[PDB]
């Protein structure tokens, strides 16, 4: 457009164009323009000069962007080096900061005139206060509780000030500000808060100014987070909030979220005020909400100011009712509102928005719990506490059954090879909701199965003739039925099932058309799968359900085939015992027939389903404990895949070109992906299978990894994204998942190392090297740490052969930045963690020249920004220092040629604002290193005592990289590293407490670190190591 | 059409850019390359009532590459806050990202996302995510790799801005 890289920004003043930058950053800038616009502005911030900002506003340009930017420039100067400005300049700022505040905050027409700018100046002023408020400028508060009582244009702004000052000292002190200083600033406000609460109580009782009061109110919610209890309960504050503000539209939400905080405290002392608060408010809600009004429609169509209130109320009720179930039951004169509130938590308990229904549910689960802890028995005598709730419990029991959540969270995702598969998400929020409703409902069933069974069946009778019918409805119900599984006695369950599964069967007759008969059959299959106990007793019935599943296998109608395999593997697991042993009134065990007729059950199944089906049978083959038999059940098991396998092996053994046909390579990926499943079930006894195809399975993996490499070279790396090199890429990877898989569940390490490892040494590792970098499968590293973590000592001797093949070549890919080959990054250091933590004796049997390249690699690890890789490195370092402290021989040798350097690297990481994540590992290691200095090392790092050397070495190392640190805070810090060197919780805090000091030029001398306070805290810790 | 300034913030390595990239080109970035200052890419989904355009302001998470932190928030219609369900740290700092944000824009539709919900070993257990409650925010459980609740953060914002709680993404031309 206009601006080019040549931009003047030194020894000159071009104000009129600075605007064209921000108006080109927050505006016109479509890309190339703002990418620079931000850079040129970014590099103008650290360019040392505070005074430079004066002209930005003095010669203002109506660009609140530039002014806000100039404000950041000033805030920067204050947050970094306020201690090195001579007093003449401090006042030059102070007087000017507050000056440009009043001359714009008192201006009545400054309503829309930048609510942001007005706020910034406040933050800047609060920043000055943080740098110095109790020290110098002690009048401040008194100068507000006197200057605010002038105009309301001032009073309204001084409130958003103290709101922020409170947020910076109490809410957001930790981390942003030093430790002992926070305590100074904290009890500094708590010291003269009585003088400002007078003005608060004042503006609420009198002032008619709406915005002002709203501020006085909003900016008060923050105080409730720390202020002494007295200012609340021991005064007419709880009262003035309900009577005067709770009912009005605008102060509606503000006052509610204040009460919600007050009610969150323990009731044990001010039992009277909590009582009055409850009733006084519960009635005030009756004058704001008809106790009958449809809440869901008040939310379905209501402005933001309305919607939020409903949520906050949901909070207040969940807060009070849960934290005062005591004061509400005993006090008989309060049962009045206890039910009037329980009802409110019931009307709002039916809004569409989940985030509100999770607040209510949170309480219902609590209530159902407390009444269950009392007596976990059904309605037989009479329950004591349940009386008050029996009525509500039924309304809740309905709420659950009415709005149950889908239990099985399923999603179809495409992976790296383009192929699409179905995943069942694990601990998501959605699949967590079902677990909270299930629990809530399974409580209110053990309290009365009748009432629940009534709602259940009445919902069902209406799901047939009662035309309460709907696809979503039939689903929602069968989620509720398959929910309270095993919640009742096996007898009351027997009639409940045959009642339901027969009405749905008759319902499956009425409803015609493959479309509706599917959704019905599905919700029957699922109900069954959720009731294992039932299926085990009635074999004849079970023998049918499975057979009818072998029927749905052939139903080409969408969804059905998937449900058939899902609902099948569900049963195959929980009832694995019945398929293997002979059944009474049966020729032979069932599993047998299933294997003799497997070529007809998967006749027309999608490949993805054939796999799932096998995995299902795998579990059944597993339940058969006896070896002799289980071995034949596998040779028959993997009978079809081994025909195709031997077919391709044979077909290819003559002219090895077969492995270049898109079809026959896709099939090999389908066979392995099956073996991976069967193995993922059968377990160790699956070895007989793996060992059969093993040598062949590797001979092909090798033949493919070559054709990939060759394809990558001669044709480039863009062949790695084409159909064929995708299928081959899967066959390769799966072979690894089968191997890495089985070993995970193997139980004979020696036999594994003797028979299965050697082939890999040649066919997998030596090939992982020959491969051109952009073809090396990283899964090879993972599938290696897995067999090391497993084998351990039995592969210790083969480590040299492993590293010699996959170490230096993999490391020459990831040492040129912190980005490329991400998978190879993580997989590598996971492998290193394996060897180090198990086969440590393998690091000793290798030359100190190789080991140096290894310890040098671990440092490279925890210097990553990859939060996971950076952690893997720290994990090894700590486990390294521990394994070394076993053999004093190589131990002392290690402390010699490394200790100092390591302690230097682990420090380059700590003082970096990009590794604060895995900080807990820092403090953990730094502590172990400094505790090891008080005894461990028995030699000499250099000339000198020995500890004394480190206490200085570290100091003179910090003082150098951070010269702006006075030799006091550096001495004190290094001291603490020995004091709380055995208290990692505080140690961790003492480090962050240092990372705060290095961010500011604390000046040559000031004595604001409060030595005598941070010192009697380190001696208070050093004396606690006893 | 109509476009809004979406502000995407959150701790580093969280997955903020990997997310935008998946919406922008359907590509999944497997590597971590900390975005500097702020990269702004336009994201367009169309609804049943016409196409919407989100000029996303993907910001920097790492303190080092902050840039003009709160300066990017100015003139924003909506916002997003993101953390990593595998790093308890990324969550712990949500109140902070929130703070500086609501100080600039004191009233805007805000979404809260937890990325990497596809990773088996979830660290930030879902039953402990309750910051958005009292702050009147909305929350989802996205997964930039699997696409779990892929568009739900946007779909939700689409409504809160237009005023139509019936808005739907379709995949039209
Ligand atoms: N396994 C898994 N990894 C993910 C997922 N989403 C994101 N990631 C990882 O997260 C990283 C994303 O990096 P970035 O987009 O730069 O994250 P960021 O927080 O925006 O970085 P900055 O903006 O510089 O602070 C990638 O390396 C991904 O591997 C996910 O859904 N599953
Ligand atoms: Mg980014």
């Amino acid at each position: 457009d206009h601006a080019a890289r040549q931009l003047l920004d030194f020894s000159q003043k071009l104000d009129i164009n600075l605007l064209d930058n921000v108006v080109n950053c927050l505006y016109h800038g479509e890309g190339a323009q703002q990418r620079m616009a931000q850079e040129v502005l970014t590099h103008l911030k650290e360019h040392p000069d505070a005074w430079t900002r004066v002209d930005t506003i003095l010669e203002f340009s109506q660009n609140m962007n530039t002014k806000y930017y100039g404000l950041q420039i000033l805030e920067n100067v204050i947050k970094t080096r306020w201690k090195i400005l001579p007093r003449n300049q401090c006042e030059g700022i102070k007087k000017y900061v507050v000056g440009l505040i009043i001359k714009t905050s008192s201006d009545p027409t400054c309503v829309e005139k930048e609510k942001v700018y007005i706020g910034k100046l406040n933050m800047i002023l609060v920043q000055i206060l943080k740098q110095e408020w109790p020290k110098h400028w002690p009048t401040f508060i008194s100068d507000i509780v006197g200057a605010s009582r002038t105009s309301e244009s001032l009073c309204q702004n001084n409130m958003v000030i103290l709101k922020l000052l409170s947020e910076e000292v109490f809410d957001f002190s930790s981390g942003q500000i030093t430790q002992v200083k926070a305590k100074h600033l904290k009890d500094s406000m708590c010291n003269e808060f009585s003088q400002i609460f007078q003005l608060c109580q004042f503006v609420m009782e009198n002032s008619q100014n709406a915005p002002l009061v709203h501020a006085t109110l909003e900016t008060l919610l923050r105080f409730l987070n720390w202020i002494p209890l007295g200012y609340i309960f021991e005064t007419k504050l709880i009262s003035t909030l309900i009577y005067k503000f709770l009912n009005v539209p605008m102060f509606r939400n503000v006052s509610l979220k204040c009460l919600t905080e007050i009610a969150g405290v323990s009731v044990s002392q001010y039992e009277e005020q909590f009582e009055t608060l409850f009733t006084l408010t519960m009635m005030q809600l009756k004058q704001m909400l008809p106790l009958n009004t449809n809440i869901r429609l008040a939310y379905s169509n209501g402005k933001d100011d309305e919607q939020n209130f409903i949520q906050n109320l949901s909070l207040f009720l969940c807060t009070f009712l849960k934290e005062h179930g005591q004061l509400l039951e005993k006090r008989l004169n309060l049962r009045e509102a206890l039910m009037e509130a329980l009802h409110y938590m019931l009307l709002v308990s039916e809004v569409e928005e989940t985030e509100i229904f999770k607040i209510c549910l949170e309480y219902w689960n609590h209530l159902a719990a407390e009444l269950y802890r009392e007596s976990p028995f059904s309605t037989s005598d009479i329950p004591p506490r349940r009386q008050l709730y029996l009525t509500v419990l039924s309304k809740v029991r309905l709420l659950m059954v009415s709005r149950m959540a889908k239990p099985e969270e399923v999603l179809v995702v495409e992976n790296d090879q383009g192929e699409v598969v179905r995943e069942f998400m694990k601990d998501t929020d959605s699949i967590n909701l079902y677990k909270n409703m299930r629990e809530t409902l399974v409580y209110l069933t053990h309290l009365d199965y009748v009432d629940t069974e009534i709602i259940m069946t009445k919902k069902l009778q209406n799901q047939v003739n009662g035309t309460e019918w709907s696809w979503k409805n039939l689903n929602t119900l069968c989620w509720a039925i398959g929910s309270i599984s095993g919640a009742m006695h096996e007898e009351d369950e027997k009639r409940f099932l045959v009642t339901v599964i027969k009405d749905l069967l008759g319902l499956c007759e009425q409803k015609r058309g493959k479309d509706n008969k599917a959704i019905i059959a599905s919700n029957i299959m699922y109900i069954v799968g959720q009731y294992p106990r039932f299926l085990r007793a009635h074999w004849k019935f079970l023998k049918t359900v499975v057979n009818k599943l072998f029927e749905f296998m052939h139903e080409t109608h969408d969804g059905v085939q998937d449900m058939a395999c899902d609902t099948f593997i569900k049963i195959a697991q929980k009832c694995r015992r019945h398929f293997v042993q002979v059944q009474v009134g049966e020729v032979m065990p069932f599993i047998d027939e299933i294997l003799n007729n497997i070529n007809t059950i998967i006749c027309d199944l999608q490949p993805q389903q054939v796999h799932t089906f096998y995995e299902a049978v795998g579990y059944m083959i597993g339940a058969q404990t006896d070896q002799t038999v289980q071995e034949h059940l596998i040779e028959k098991y993997m009978l079809l895949p081994n025909q195709v396998w031997d077919s391709i092996i044979q077909q290819a053994t003559k002219n090895v070109d077969i492995l270049k046909d898109p079809e026959t390579v896709k099939q090999l990926g389908s066979i392995l992906k099956t073996n991976v499943r069967a193995c993922k079930a059968v377990g160790h006894p699956f070895v007989i299978q793996l060992g059969r195809i093993y040598l062949d399975m590797l001979n092909v993996y090798k033949c493919l990894s070559e054709n990939i490499s060759a394809a990558i070279q001669a044709n480039g790396e863009m062949v790695t994204k084409q159909p064929l090199i995708r299928s081959m890429r899967t066959v390769k990877r799966e072979t690894l998942k089968l191997i890495s898989g089985w070993v995970s569940r193997s139980n004979d390490p020696q036999m594994v190392a003797e028979n299965f490892v050697p082939p890999l040494l040649d066919a997998v590792l030596i090939d992982y090297q020959r491969n051109v970098p952009a073809a090396r499968e990283p899964e090879v590293l993972s599938t290696m740490a897995i067999i090391v973590n497993k084998l351990g000592g039995h592969i210790t001797a083969e480590i040299p052969q492993i590293f010699d093949a996959v170490f230096e070549c993999t490391l020459n890919m990831i040492n040129k930045d912190f980005e490329e080959y991400p998978e190879h990054r993580t997989n590598f250091f996971l492998l290193l963690q394996a060897v180090n933590s198990h086969c440590f004796p393998a690091f000793l049997a290798i030359p100190p020249a190789q080991f140096k390249l290894v310890l040098d690699s671990i440092i490279w690890a925890f210097k990553h920004t990859m939060r996971n890789v950076a952690d893997t490195g720290l994990q090894i370092l700590f486990t390294l220092l521990q394994n070394v402290a076993q053999e004093e021989a190589a131990a002392q040798s290690f402390y010699q040629t490394y200790f100092c350097d390591i302690l230097q690297h682990i420090f380059s990481v700590v003082t970096d604002t990009s590794h604060t994540a895995g900080l807990t590992m820092h403090a953990s290691i730094l502590a172990y290193m400094f505790n090891l200095v008080e005894e461990g090392k028995i030699s000499t790092p250099l000339n000198p005592n020995n500890q004394m050397f480190i206490q200085d070495y570290v100091a003179n190392l910090l003082k150098s990289a951070f010269p702006h640190l006075q030799d006091a805070q550096v001495k004190l810090f290094v001291t603490g590293l020995f004091s709380l060197n055995q208290d990692i919780p505080a140690f961790k805090e003492h480090l962050r407490d240092f990372l705060v000091q290095i961010k500011e030029f604390a000046g040559e001398d000031t004595s604001d670190l409060f030595l005598e306070e941070r010192e009697t805290a380190l001696r208070q810790a050093q004396e606690e190591k006893h | 059409q109509v476009q809004f300034k979406l502000v995407l913030v959150g701790d580093g390595g969280t997955g903020k850019t990997t997310f935008v990239k998946r919406h922008l080109t359907g590509e999944f970035e497997k590597k971590y390359v900390a975005t500097l200052g702020v990269e702004v890419h336009p994201l367009v989904f169309h609804t049943n009532r016409g196409p919407i355009k989100f000029n996303v302001w993907d910001t920097a998470g790492l303190e080092k590459f902050g840039g003009l932190r709160d300066g990017y928030y100015i003139q924003a219609q909506c916002a997003i806050i993101m953390f990593d369900v595998t790093s308890r740290v990324t969550y712990k700092n949500v109140p902070n990202w929130h703070r500086d944000l609501v100080r600039v824009c004191e009233n805007i539709p805000i979404v809260l996302c937890g990325n990497k919900v596809d990773i088996k070993d979830r660290k930030v257990k879902a039953k402990s995510i309750v910051f958005h409650r009292k702050k009147n925010l909305q929350y989802y459980d996205i997964s930039a790799k699997s696409n779990y609740n892929f568009e739900k953060p946007f779909l939700w914002l689409a409504r809160k801005l237009i005023g139509d709680p019936n808005l739907e993404f379709v995949a039209m031309p």
